[PDB]
């Protein structure tokens, strides 16, 4: 009210509008689902088209051979962030000719994003991403919120209609935790994820977007007829 | 290589009774070569004087440095600027430029307008002051400058007798330095009145 | 650019069928004059890499915080830090061999000659050479300063190429290596007696062996020696 | 050696400038003009080290068309002069400073006077009834000595010139393959075709 | 070494092919010819890094010339922003020599010499390189305004040959141009290994070989 | 008053949103992109029948393989297209190659959100780029000043866009020539503009592999105006 | 954050005025009127000192008339302080030029500099502009005698007669009134005095509310003189001409 | 005084075949009269069908390899996963070289691939980014021994066709990956001989559609 | 540094600085700009409220900016000295550069791009000032006429006006201006540039000022008799 006009500001209640703000951005945005097993850690994105002569805008950036991640929100943002992840994870082989943990790279973003927080000037970032990777200690899935808190998850799901693949997910825990060395089955079951959150439009070729990487799997993006297999 | 005698110049200065002079010569060159026979190298700034050998582009460049530090003292303080308050603004200057200083010998010379009192000053290219009561000297011909000085030099002469002892210091050292002469110019200065006659000698 | 002061002298190791041997002597020479004489010039990292330099003293020490530094660093928010994301000699060496070419970019080196042995996550045997220069290599066999002319020629003799490495057990290894350290006292003239050795074995782990001593030696032939050249008596 | 020489009579400034460039072993032009129209009354003369000279004439050409549309106004030979010289002082005390000596030529409009001004590259100013810069000065300041007068027409200036560049073809050892020839006087500058 | 000379029927531009460290023949298939635009060339003599750099940062420059500009770049702008830009890293040890060979309406058939000294020339004749002065020899003596694009081109390619002949740090091979109204065209790469004894016997020449 | 950086209670960056309107204020720019070909063509919009016309530069070469269309306030352009020049020239000095069209778009993209408390507001104008390379083809994007960019087959910006839009939407198949394509954007923007269309107050462009970025002469335009009239009366 | 205490000094008003500089413009409204007069002969600068007392120190004080060079003047209307700050940078670059050139500046140069500097604090740096108008009074060999004026705008206008501070639209119409072109120093201190007498909020005009100055070329020869008046000199000159 | 550089010694070689090219380089590493190592890779593949080396000061030839890899890693991520072409990739490392015009990378750089035809491309670099399309190229100590074989066995230089005396050339046949080898093998086996900085081991990487192919072959250990 | 971002959009998508700056140039007097077949002809109002003024050293409202090129301007004048200087910096900088003098459209590029980087630079307030830019090519001998605005955007005007009362005699010119016909003489092109100024200018005394540029750097500006002569002979023809 009179206490969100900027970033460096409490509420009355100890809460940070501007942040709210630009979490209100995330849920306007298009859902995407992330989730994993032992072996592999898939992210299943639903793009969005301007109309039907516009293109649908790309969801999954790739970060290193071993990492990425999906966006949801101020796509400008997310290049920004990435950008940042793929830096960090470069830095990391360079000098230490080590790949770069999933749970450090959560940590990097998260003290990215809260240093936009507490400063006059700027801003929080408008956008989640959900990161999946494959370091030393298996697969990971994390959520990144941009009030900065990164939590390490075994599935979730991100943007409008999120909550209904997130109940989903919360039933099928035993069971798509267990699918091991089997991408197939792993994707659809994030397909099957990702359809609890769709209303009157459906997954098509051009609509989907499907992320994975593993044991022996570097990250790989698939797009266009690659994703006709799942639907 | 040497940059305070690669040009060449002299100048020398005397208090006499209830008078100062100035003088010096008037030759500007490249090393061996000789191309201005009317480089003068004094400048007065109000009734302060000052000479300046060694390096001419330095020479000029602190004419009009002094010129424009003098103008403004004028303008805030509402008086001419005296000689022993010229000294030390030289002095000032000088020091600031210390690991990179200006090639060049200065003189002050003049009357304290309040207390009548002559003064001269001289320094060395940093900003040392050296402030005699007899004489000062400068340039590629100093030590001839010094031995002239130091014998022919008496206390309290009257203007007319002290113009012919600074006048036969500098011509006779000039004579014995490669790179001073082509000319000369001597300042005879009192509180009121100030003569300046160019001096006739060899142009060799 | 500076000048070396207080310095350290050979550092030598190799590898064996199941890890890396590692060895260096106790001295900290100030010229001419053999001024300290209780010199550790091997630093372990961990319980599975020792990281031995010769050269420059101070920046070894200077090198010694570095590494403290880093394990201090790897453990923060790192629940793997005694574990799957514990440091590794490879990530350790890459480090040093980062700041030894960075340091002679801008022309003020870290006068130091380093080797690095360890083992791997997977068992496998690290072993490779920097110095100021940022050069970098590999081999069964590494040595710095006279060592390299002196203990090279010596353990190449047990470790000739890579397919020798199996053959080779940790007893002969040692003993060439002890070997070679006596070797070097008798012909370096900025070393010592005293010494120190660390093994590190994919099984057994690392063992630190300190106040090692050359022993059997043969001087008394010298009794023999008289003159030089025509001198009977 | 870039012969540049300059003689100021009655009613004008002249001008010559040698018109060979050489680079090492080879005379790589014969035909070189080595000077720059600075205002329409003021031309500037130079010689110096290779790429320096053009760099710092063709500067100081800038600025002082740019006072002069400034102030629609032309600056006089004295003030140009001034200006050029304060930037070769500031220039000697720089990281890398211009290596460039040169002559001005000009007429005050002002004072109906022609005037000229000889500056090297540590900034030494003189103005000067006859002026040379580099080796042409060891022949030419004694033979100018003998034959100026202050009341000299443009034509015994031109003739006091030719006997200047012939003594100068005589006795220096480079072939510098004839000079340039510019005349500054009130009606302005031009150039002396045949020479 | 390289030359351009201006004439009736436009420009030519010949070049030779060697590069050397120190008395170790390098290459003898360089190209030192740069194609800026369909109307520009440039010659590198000196180092061939800094030649090739900065040439190809050249034409990268008048092509954004022309983009703003909607105007192809003079002869005299495009030379000048070169040397403008080695003037700027004089005393850094910058070893070019550069002849910015073009046309254009306004300007006709213009050369300019350009040196990492900062120098910069406009001029009807240009020989640069170790070879030089050999090129300037057989050039200068049989130079005439009135050459047929015929005639030049070969006067041009044979003073480039007389140079890689005498000149141990030059040789290989000998590219040739000729810039016209119309832009310029290319006329062969020349091998000195046959293309001398092929002049030996036409022309009469060389007698100073056993052959 | 408040930060230029600010976020609604909706999650929208007040500058940003608010450049749209001035966008849509703008004269109207469409694009249509074929297998033959992408046409760019837009509206002059001359203030007075004293300006002249063709000073009035609205759309623009970035290289021989990219061109750009522009609409809202463009002045902002000028920037704009000078770092798009700048960043293709760039490329091709240190790859030796033509930079991808999307490549570009990005590096353009990049300036929109680069403004704070960089510049002090965002840019004020949209662009549509048009281009081909030998990866993706023709291909056509629209340039946002919230940093986002879309592909499209064919797409209309300025104030007569929604309507534009709606008849690209029917028009618009895969199979589309060249001149097809030209006559459908003289169409449409004959629709939606205020004036009477002709060849001083409306600008065609095309971009084809073959003879790369061309602005229509007016005399060209002029034809293919006159021939959408006759085609248009034969039924 | 601090967005929220700045006052925006450089901003356009809807009817596009610069509201500081119009509100700088009513302070200097307030400030004592300074007259210049030009005549063919020198020029004539007058100024009334504001409300003063007996035991202001008069013969040492200077709040109006201050000296830039030899050639050179100006008379002061609005904050002493922030005219002191120009002036000195005004003296500066006097000195600049004549290092530079070796010539004595021209007076519209020094004048341009000066009002480009008030420019600069009315469109950028979020400062206050300075509550300042000059008259120039000055001399070069150029145009001759010239009078400037300058307003916190930066935008200054040349004269023949001109009045700043208090009072300027009755001072402008009894000057343009008796102003004649073919007027001589002698005549413009008188006309000076006269128009100061007639407009001033004060009961009479005195010599201990006046400061006075000419720009003669009355100097031996060819030559100019500034002439910065005495209390003793400005009580003469109110005699001769009539008013006390 | 300290001097950055150093000389590891070591040569290499570049052959490019009608739809093949090798890289090919000894593992010696040296310095001064001591071995460091007998087997030390010194040729690499970069990604993106390119092999690439640079021989010389090791420090600056690894730094060098390094950030040209890390050159083709953000290639990928900037422009939509676009493969490097050979010609792209050799003007990218010009600007890597004179980037450190005035504190060089002390080497000699060679890199290997394919063109966008398919035929075979080798790319020569000075230490300060000077580069050319050859056929042909040897880099490092003994550099000097192998080119003029190559020049000689490869491109046929001074050889003619018997009978004709000296009119009629050695017509330029085309070589197979076979024969390519054996003049490399060859090459470094005359090279080992004449020259104490060379032996040890000799690494070959091979270049064609199908992707890049190693061969290792032994040399004198003296 | 002070960096508040004063040029920002509002809710309907204007910049309230920007426009506000037109305000300011919708205050000053009135310029207009007229291009015949071989000349252009600038005529600029001088408001009759200030007398006493010395008209030989009161700053002139057309400025050469280079010896072929003119711009003159309406709104604030302190403003467009800061314009007219990068103006002249550029105009040298352009000829030592590329040997050649700026094109009068290159020059309004420039300035019209400064006006523009101060409508999106923090701590600035846009330029109050509208300028006409007019001259001739180097070595060509077809007329050159410009407009800028705060804004940034300029164009090419066969003729034009900016200034207070610019609507009444842009009505004026759109009427009396023939494209197909330009002024075919100096006379014709200045009598019709001092006719449109006179529907708006109140008294043809000191009240107007005219400046002819023609080709090959040929600028003169005409004294207050010549123009008076104008003013003479086009109320005797209205008369009628
Ligand atoms: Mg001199
Ligand atoms: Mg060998």
């Amino acid at each position: 009210n009179n206490y969100d006009g900027d970033t460096v500001t409490f509420s009355p209640t100890g809460r940070l509008f501007q942040v709210e703000y630009a979490l209100e951005a995330i849920k306007q945005g298009s859902v995407t689902v992330g989730l994993r097993s032992n072996t592999h850690a898939v992210l299943v994105a639903l793009k969005r088209n301007a109309d039907e002569l516009s293109s649908y805008q790309k969801k999954i950036i790739k970060c290193d051979e071993h990492m990425g991640l999906s966006l949801a929100g101020l796509a400008p943002d997310a290049r920004v962030l990435s950008n940042y992840l793929r830096q960090q994870c470069n830095y990391s082989s360079l000098v230490f000719n080590r790949k770069l943990a999933v749970e450090r790279a959560g940590h990097l973003l998260c003290d990215k994003a809260q240093k936009n927080t507490q400063s006059y000037g700027g801003r929080p970032y408008g956008v989640g991403l959900l990161i999946i990777g494959y370091d030393k200690s298996g697969a990971h899935l994390l959520e990144f919120q941009p009030s900065g808190n990164v939590t390490e998850l075994y599935g979730t799901a991100i943007g409008a209609r999120s909550q209904g693949a997130k109940t989903y997910l919360e039933r099928t825990l035993d069971t798509f935790i267990k699918i091991d060395g089997n991408p197939d089955e792993l994707i659809k079951a994030g397909v099957e994820a990702i359809s609890q959150s769709l209303r009157d439009e459906s997954l098509t070729v051009d609509n989907l977007s499907i992320a994975i990487v593993g044991k022996d799997t570097p990250f790989t993006i698939y797009d266009g007829e690659a994703v006709a297999k799942y639907i | 290589s040497d940059p305070s005698s690669i040009n060449g110049g002299i100048v020398v200065a005397m208090t006499g009774k209830d008078c100062v002079a100035i003088a010096c010569d008037l030759r500007l060159g490249s090393q061996s070569l000789g191309v201005s026979n009317k480089f003068e190298k004094i400048f007065h700034y109000g009734h302060v004087f000052l000479g300046i050998t060694g390096l001419a582009t330095d020479v000029t460049t602190l004419n009009e440095m002094f010129r424009y530090k003098t103008n403004l003292y004028k303008l805030k303080e509402e008086r001419a600027i005296e000689p022993e308050t010229f000294t030390q603004l030289v002095s000032s200057s000088l020091y600031e430029r210390r690991f990179g200083p200006y090639f060049v010998g200065p003189v002050v010379a003049g009357i304290n307008s309040k207390s009548g009192k002559p003064f001269i000053a001289g320094f060395d290219l940093i900003g040392c002051i050296d402030e005699a009561k007899d004489f000062i000297v400068s340039g590629t011909a100093s030590d001839q400058l010094f031995g002239m000085c130091e014998s022919l030099y008496e206390p309290n002469l009257e203007p007319e007798d002290l113009f012919e002892t600074i006048s036969q210091a500098l011509l006779n050292a000039a004579d014995r330095d490669a790179l001073s002469g082509w000319g000369a110019v001597v300042y005879i200065i009192k509180k009121d009145e100030v003569v300046k006659r160019y001096l006739k000698m060899r142009q060799d | 650019t500076q000048q070396p002061i207080v310095t350290g002298t050979s550092v030598i190791s190799m590898k064996y069928d199941n890890g890396v041997i590692i060895a260096a002597d106790n001295l900290g020479s100030y010229g001419s004059l053999l001024r300290f004489n209780g010199v550790e010039r091997l630093i372990p990292v961990g319980d599975n890499t020792v990281v031995g330099i010769s050269g420059d003293i101070s920046d070894m020490q200077h090198i010694e915080r570095l590494l403290k530094d880093l394990v201090t660093e790897n453990a923060y928010d790192n629940p793997l830090a005694d574990a799957e994301e514990a440091l590794e000699p490879s990530y350790i060496f890459e480090y040093l061999a980062t700041v030894m070419y960075q340091r002679r970019s801008k022309m003020n080196p870290l006068w130091n000659a380093i080797i690095v042995a360890g083992v791997q996550s997977n068992g496998d045997q690290f072993l490779r050479y920097v110095n100021l220069l940022g050069v970098t290599y590999s081999s069964p066999t590494l040595a710095t300063g006279f060592g390299a002319h002196m203990a090279n020629p010596l353990l190449r003799k047990v470790v000739d190429r890579e397919s020798d490495i199996p053959k080779t057990t940790v007893q002969v290894a040692e003993e060439a290596i002890v070997n070679a350290m006596r070797v070097l006292y008798y012909r370096d003239a900025r070393s010592s007696r005293n010494f120190s050795l660390a093994i590190i074995d994919k099984n057994t782990g690392l063992t630190f062996k300190k106040n090692l001593q050359v022993e059997n030696m043969k001087w008394d032939f010298a009794k023999d020696i008289k003159g030089y050249g025509t001198q009977k008596i | 050696m870039d012969i540049i020489l300059g003689i100021r009579v009655q009613d004008s400034v002249i001008l010559a400038s040698s018109k060979a460039v050489t680079r090492g072993i080879s005379v790589l032009k014969d035909s070189d003009d080595k000077t720059r129209q600075l205002s329409p009354h003021t031309l500037m003369s130079f010689a110096g080290e290779a790429g320096d000279t053009v760099q710092f004439a063709e500067y100081i050409q800038a600025n002082i068309q740019l006072y002069s549309i400034r102030e629609d106004y032309e600056l006089s030979p004295q003030a140009v002069s001034s200006f050029v010289r304060q930037e070769l002082a500031k220039s000697i005390r720089s990281r890398r400073p211009y290596q460039v000596n040169v002559l001005i030529g000009g007429y005050d409009k002002k004072k109906n006077k022609p005037e000229l001004y000889q500056i090297d590259y540590l900034g030494t100013k003189v103005e000067l009834p006859y002026g040379a810069h580099g080796y042409s000065g060891f022949y030419t300041f004694s033979l100018l000595d003998h034959h100026y007068r202050p009341d000299m027409t443009t034509e015994e200036g031109l003739d006091l010139l030719k006997l200047c560049v012939q003594e100068l073809e005589k006795r220096m050892p480079m072939d510098f393959k004839g000079v340039i020839v510019k005349i500054v006087d009130k009606d302005g500058i031009r150039q002396v075709d045949d020479f | 070494t390289m030359l351009a000379f201006r004439f009736q029927g436009g420009i030519i531009v010949a070049v030779d092919s060697r590069a050397t460290a120190g008395n170790w023949v390098a290459s003898q298939t360089v190209k030192k010819v740069i194609e800026i635009n369909p109307f520009l060339l440039g010659t590198m003599a000196g180092g061939a890094a800094d030649c090739q750099f900065w040439e190809t940062w050249l034409g990268s420059q008048c092509r954004l010339h022309e983009l703003r500009e909607k105007e192809r770049i003079s002869v005299a702008a495009a030379s000048k922003i070169l040397s403008n830009l080695v003037y700027q890293y004089k005393g850094a040890g910058l070893s070019m020599g550069t002849m910015i060979c073009g046309y254009t309406r306004k300007e006709g058939p213009t050369i300019y010499y350009v040196d990492s000294d900062g120098t910069r020339l406009k001029g009807d004749i240009f020989c640069v390189g170790s070879g030089q002065t050999f090129a300037y020899g057989v050039l200068d003596s049989n130079y005439k305004w009135d050459l047929s694009v015929e005639d030049a081109l070969y006067l041009g390619k044979r003073s480039i040959l007389a140079a890689a002949h005498r000149d141990a740090y030059s040789g290989g091979s000998v590219n040739l141009y000729h810039v016209t109204e119309d832009g310029w065209i290319y006329h062969g790469n020349h091998d000195v290994g046959e293309l001398f004894w092929k002049v030996k016997e036409e022309e009469g020449s060389f007698n100073n070989v056993i052959g | 008053d408040r930060g230029v950086s600010t976020f609604s209670p909706e999650g929208r960056l007040f500058q940003v949103e608010y450049s749209l309107e001035a966008i849509k204020l703008g004269s109207t720019a469409i694009g249509i992109a074929t297998k033959e070909g992408v046409v760019l063509g837009v509206e002059k919009r001359a203030t007075s029948p004293l300006l002249e016309s063709d000073s009035i530069e609205k759309i623009v070469e970035i290289d021989r393989h990219i061109g750009c269309a522009m609409s809202g306030l463009t002045a902002d352009a000028r920037s704009m297209i000078e770092h798009a020049r700048t960043a293709a020239v760039t490329h091709n000095l240190y790859y030796d190659e033509d930079i991808n069209v999307e490549s570009l778009t990005q590096s353009v993209c990049d300036l929109a959100l680069r403004f704070g408390e960089l510049m002090s507001r965002p840019f004020g104008v949209a662009l549509l780029i048009a281009g081909h390379d030998a990866d993706d083809g023709y291909q056509l994007f629209h340039a946002e000043p919230s940093g986002t960019f879309y592909r499209y087959n064919a797409k209309a910006i300025g104030s007569g866009s929604e309507g534009a839009q709606a008849e690209l939407l029917n028009e618009w198949h895969s199979s589309l020539t060249l001149k097809e394509a030209e006559l459908l954007v003289l169409k449409i923007l004959k629709q939606v503009m205020e004036e009477k269309l002709d060849e001083n107050n409306a600008q065609l462009s095309c971009i084809t592999k073959q003879d790369g970025f061309k602005i229509y002469d007016n005399e060209k335009t002029a034809e293919l105006i006159k021939e959408l009239k006759e085609k248009e009366a034969a039924e | 954050g601090s967005r929220r205490y700045d006052s925006r000094t450089t901003i356009f008003s809807p009817e596009g005025r610069l509201y500081q500089v119009e509100y700088a413009l009513e302070s200097i409204s307030h400030a004592g009127t300074a007259i210049g007069i030009m005549a063919s002969d020198g020029i004539v600068l007058a100024a009334e000192r504001k409300v003063t007392s007996t035991l202001l120190e008069q013969d040492t004080s200077t709040e109006k008339l201050y000296k830039l060079n030899d050639k050179i003047a100006v008379a002061v209307a609005g904050l002493t302080a922030d005219a002191e700050i120009l002036i000195n940078t005004a003296r500066i670059h006097a000195q600049n030029y004549l290092k530079t050139y070796n010539e004595d500046i021209p007076v519209e140069i020094l004048v341009r500099r000066l009002s480009d500097i008030k420019q600069g604090y009315t469109q950028h740096g979020g400062l206050r502009p300075f509550g300042v108008s000059f008259i120039y009074a000055g001399y070069d060999d150029r145009y001759g005698y010239q009078l400037y004026t300058s307003n916190p705008s930066g935008n200054y206008t040349g004269w023949k007669a001109i009045s700043v501070g208090a009072n300027t639209s009755a001072a402008q119409t009894l000057l343009q009134m008796d102003y004649k072109d073919d007027m001589k120093v002698d005549d413009a201190i008188e006309l000076a005095l006269k128009t100061l007498s007639k407009t001033t909020d004060s009961s009479a005009l005195t010599y201990d509310r006046l400061e006075f100055a000419t720009i003669r070329k009355g100097a031996n020869d060819g030559e100019v003189y500034q002439k910065i008046f005495k209390p003793q000199e400005i009580k003469d000159i109110l005699v001769k001409t009539g008013i006390t | 005084q300290f001097n950055p550089y150093g000389d590891n010694g070591g040569t290499i070689l570049g052959i490019a075949g009608e739809d093949f090219a090798v890289l090919a380089g000894d593992t010696r590493n040296i310095t001064d009269y001591s071995i460091n190592s007998r087997y030390e890779p010194k040729v690499f593949d970069c990604g993106d069908n390119i092999v690439m080396s640079a021989n010389g000061f090791a420090a600056d030839g690894d730094a060098l390899v390094k950030r040209f890899k890390n050159s083709v890693k953000w290639y990928h991520f900037d422009h939509n996963d676009k493969k490097l072409s050979i010609n792209s990739a050799a003007r990218n490392i010009q600007h890597l070289l004179y980037g450190k015009r005035f504190f060089p990378y002390y080497v000699h750089t060679i890199i290997a691939g394919l063109d966008e035809d398919g035929k075979g491309a080798v790319y020569s670099f000075d230490p300060v980014g000077s580069y050319e399309r050859e056929q042909c190229r040897a880099g490092g100590a003994a550099a000097s021994l192998i080119m003029p074989f190559l020049d000689n066995q490869v491109n046929f230089k001074n050889q003619y066709e018997p009978g004709t005396n000296g009119k009629v050339k050695k017509p330029l046949k085309y070589l197979s990956v076979e024969e390519v080898i054996k003049l490399v093998r060859d090459s470094f086996t005359s090279a080992t001989e004449r020259h104490i900085q060379v032996g040890d081991g000799l690494e070959i990487l091979i270049v064609t559609k199908d992707g890049v192919r190693k061969e290792f072959y032994e040399l004198k250990r003296d | 540094g002070y960096d508040r971002a004063l040029s920002i959009f509002s809710p309907d998508g204007h910049i309230f600085q920007v426009e506000y700056a037109l305000e300011a140039v919708k205050r000053g007097t009135c310029a207009v700009g007229v291009k015949g077949k071989n000349c252009v002809v600038l005529g600029c109002e001088r408001r009759s409220t200030l007398k006493l003024q010395d008209t030989r050293i009161t700053p002139s409202k057309v400025s050469k900016i280079d010896s072929h090129v003119v711009l003159s301007f309406s709104g604030l004048n302190a403003d467009s000295r800061i314009l007219i200087e990068k103006a002249r910096v550029e105009a040298q900088s352009h000829r030592l550069t590329l040997e050649d003098p700026v094109t009068v459209e290159y020059l309004t590029r420039y300035v019209a791009g400064v006006q523009q980087r101060y409508t999106q630079s923090g701590g600035v307030r846009p330029f109050g000032v509208s300028t006409l830019i007019a001259g001739f090519d180097p070595r060509d001998d077809e007329p050159k006429l410009y407009q800028t605005e705060p804004s940034g955007i300029y164009s090419s005007w066969s003729a034009q006006t900016i200034g207070r009362n610019s609507k009444t005699v842009r009505e004026f010119l759109e009427k009396n201006y023939d494209r197909k016909e330009p002024p075919a003489t100096v006379e014709e092109c200045v009598k019709l540039t001092v006719r449109s100024l006179l529907e708006v200018v109140q008294t043809g005394a000191k009240n107007i000022e005219i400046t002819v540029v023609k080709p090959d750097s040929d600028i003169v500006a005409l004294s207050s008799e010549e123009i008076n002569q104008y003013v003479t002979q086009i109320e005797q023809e209205k008369q009628e």
